[PDB]
């Protein structure tokens, strides 16, 4: 099954990851500041470039070469939309086992399509796209994400935004809770990973002690996580949930920058997925600016901030 | 984008949708001209406009009503003498109405069955869905609220294709009979082509139905489309009819900026889509009406920035700006940069609220300081929620 392949979610030191698009504009901005970041970024591919060297790393023509050569285990996708779902696609056909999808842009009906072949295999795991990617502080970055506002610690967060993502990162960096992992599952209707995929992660992590979800409006992803919620966090074990659905004042039959964010046809209203995450035990922060403070007051009511003497 | 319903016609027509017989016409005489040529018992003269409500409008040339009926070719040619080059006013338009430059020039058919039929890609399933009631002739959340057991769905496989089984039972399931029934499983199969090939979000028909003479007809139909898609159907975007769009919605289209006017005073200058509805949502629940939505993007360039930040200074229901970046990808001296050359062109008459972090921040608040403008620095979202509000009467 496509779950199978969840736990390539959680990235580590020991990923090993591989830039397709890497002589582009973004593909060699972000390589750059991977390196810097600590990220063990091994190599990249255009296709027409193999046999170049680019920041001193090799180049490839074809992410099964490119893999082969250097035992990477992830690949990050800084192709432009008509090509990006060619890019995805030959990174599952190569077995790769996690792809982060930056672009945005891609045609709907092309991530239909891509999903297809997806879902019918467990090798590869795809986040994204239109994503900021994917981050496990102090141990490995990749995709867009400001390094410099993470801290390693104790809440795992999951959004379709990546600028709601850096404020809950801010947030819990700055209450001292800091972050275990970090998922952007980006703004697109048909993508490859969902908040029950990251759930799941995160319950079963014991370094994830609180989580954070953040929506927006459109699709129905936030009620089948609530559902999710429903029957796996519950119990003695439950680990608290703070979450914002962003959009409560949008206007119906707009998309609202995100091609996934639209209440359409009278579905995907923000009302509705707060009283969904609501009703599966998720404290749902009035105000985007209160996610730290929320999340560190259940954790003070729950005993979770007391210091070992 | 937006299609008259002349477009929305003839795209489906030249994909074997089965839609009423018209030609369009931008003068009276081929207005009479068309009528002629349609051979039929029965001509509907229709105004082309966006807007709804054009059966009880009212044109600037005196003539009540924008839809009307005759038998008559030259009656036809006369009323749209008096459409053509006027200006058509209804509730959904403003005061001063919308210019009329087309016609349409019908077949009127009548309807003996009306039904509901959308195609589009499924949030809850991969791959497009059939979704159809009997119930036709509303919008489909009335039918959801009412009745929903009289909503049928069919999931289709991408890689499959539609199979016949599937348009024959969800014909089937309209109310089609016998015959008809073929024509409109045919006409599900020619919708679903149609929907793939033009990179549609929804091709809705409503009402999809037969006429007494026994044939299946697409009456009416709205067709949505991915914007992603833009690249791939130059055609299709180049038939945009944006003449009742905000005209600000229109300057930020020409430079590619995702913007949606709202009702309110206080403008929002964001760098993400979530942010920026957060943003919106946080001036509400402070007391304040924002003026607009609006995503740069992260791959925004600083010309977009300069663009935006003019299009929100000079729109007159502007009473303050809040600017709130958190750069990741986005760095934080573009939007600097943007803001003060836009502003060393023009006088600052708003309070301008900003607030950044993420990339590069130090570097894009010293460009703001040594740019003199002046700027309510602030601390948080909450923060700026709050002085942007309090900038306002
Ligand atoms: C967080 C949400 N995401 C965003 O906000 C991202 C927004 N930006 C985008 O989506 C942009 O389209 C992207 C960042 C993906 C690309 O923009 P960028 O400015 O880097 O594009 P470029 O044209 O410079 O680079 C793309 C590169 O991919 C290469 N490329 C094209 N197809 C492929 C492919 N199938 N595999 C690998 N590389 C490919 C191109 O050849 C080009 O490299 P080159 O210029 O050396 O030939
Ligand atoms: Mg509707
Ligand atoms: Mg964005």
């Amino acid at each position: 099954s496509y779950t199978a392949s969840r736990k390539h979610l959680y990235v580590d030191k020991n990923t090993k990851v591989i830039c397709q698009g890497f002589t582009g504009k973004q593909g060699t901005f972000h390589s750059q500041q991977a390196l810097e970041y600590g990220t063990n970024l091994v190599g990249g591919t255009t296709p027409g470039k193999g046999g170049k060297t680019h920041l001193g790393l090799p180049v490839f023509n074809t992410v099964k070469e490119a893999k082969e050569q250097t035992g990477a285990t992830a690949s990050v996708i800084y192709v432009p939309p008509p090509f990006a779902a060619a890019a995805i696609n030959e990174a599952i056909d190569a077995e790769v086992p996690l792809v982060v999808c930056i672009t945005e842009g891609i045609p709907q009906q092309d991530m239909v399509r891509v999903k297809h072949r997806l879902l019918r295999q467990g090798k590869t795991r795809l986040i994204g796209p239109n994503c900021p990617g994917v981050i496990n502080p102090g141990e490995c970055k990749i995709g867009i994400m400001p390094g410099h506002i993470h801290k390693k610690g104790r809440i795992g967060i999951v959004s379709r935004s990546g600028t709601l993502t850096y404020e809950a990162v801010h947030q819990t960096t700055q209450v001292g809770l800091g972050q275990s992992l970090c998922v952007g599952i980006g703004g697109d209707p048909f993508n490859g990973t969902d908040f029950t995929d990251c759930l799941e992660i995160f319950l079963n992590d014991p370094a994830t002690e609180g989580i954070i979800l953040i929506g927006e409006i459109g699709g129905n992803a936030e009620e089948n996580a609530a559902e999710f919620l429903k029957q796996h966090n519950s119990g003695p074990k439950s680990k608290p949930v703070v979450s914002f659905i962003a959009g409560l004042t949008a206007p119906p039959g707009r998309r609202m920058g995100h091609a996934g964010a639209i209440i359409a046809g009278g579905k995907g209203g923000a009302k509705e997925k707060i009283t969904a995450l609501q009703s599966a035990g998720v404290v749902v922060s009035m105000s985007p600016a209160q996610l730290g403070t929320t999340i560190y007051k259940e954790f003070e009511k729950r005993k979770m901030l007391l210091v070992h003497h | 984008m937006n299609l008259q319903e002349y477009q929305s016609k003839k795209l489906m027509s030249d994909n074997g949708v089965k839609v009423q017989r018209f030609f369009v016409a931008d003068t009276a005489n081929e207005a009479l001209e068309a009528a002629k040529r349609l051979n039929a018992k029965e001509i509907v003269l229709k105004a082309q406009i966006l807007a709804g409500g054009r059966g009880k409008g009212v044109f600037s040339s005196g003539l009540k009503g924008g839809v009307h009926l005759t038998k008559d070719p030259e009656v036809v040619g006369q009323l749209a003498k008096q459409m053509i080059g006027y200006n058509l006013a209804t509730k959904q338009t403003p005061k001063e109405g919308v210019k009329v430059n087309k016609v349409m020039v019908a077949e009127a058919l009548d309807i003996s069955r009306e039904t509901y039929l959308a195609i589009l890609m499924d949030r809850s399933c991969n791959g497009p869905v059939l979704v159809g009631s009997p119930q036709g002739g509303v919008d489909i959340e009335e039918v959801a609220a009412s009745n929903p057991e009289l909503i049928f769905k069919e999931q289709i496989d991408i890689i499959e294709g539609i199979k016949d089984s599937q348009a024959q039972r969800m014909a089937e399931n309209l109310g089609f009979l016998g015959p008809l029934q073929n024509q409109a499983a045919d006409q599900i199969k020619k919708l679903y082509n149609l929907f793939l090939k033009i990179d549609a979000t929804q091709v809705e028909v409503n009402p999809f139905g037969e006429t007494p003479e026994g044939q299946v007809v697409c009456f009416d139909a709205k067709i949505n489309f991915d914007d992603n898609a833009e690249f791939r159907q130059k055609d299709i975007f180049a038939m945009d009819d944006k003449s009742e769009n905000e005209p600000i919605e229109n300057e930020a289209a020409k430079y590619d900026l995702k913007y949606i006017g709202l009702d309110g005073n206080i403008a929002c200058f964001v760098n993400g889509a979530g942010l920026a509805m957060a943003t919106c949502d946080i001036i509400f629940l402070n007391g304040g009406k924002p003026a607009n939505f609006l995503d740069l993007g992260g791959g925004v360039k600083e010309s977009q920035v300069y663009q935006a930040f003019k299009l929100l200074t000079a729109d007159p229901k502007v009473e303050a700006i809040l600017v709130n970046i958190f750069g990741g990808i986005v760095n934080c001296a573009i939007i600097a940069n943007g803001i003060t050359k836009a502003c060393r062109e023009l006088e600052l008459k708003v309070p301008l609220v900003v607030r950044l972090e993420g990339t590069n921040v130090h570097e894009a608040q010293n460009i703001l300081t040594n740019s003199g403008l002046p700027i309510t620095s602030a601390v948080d979202l909450e923060d700026a929620a709050k002085k942007a509000v309090a900038s306002v009467t």
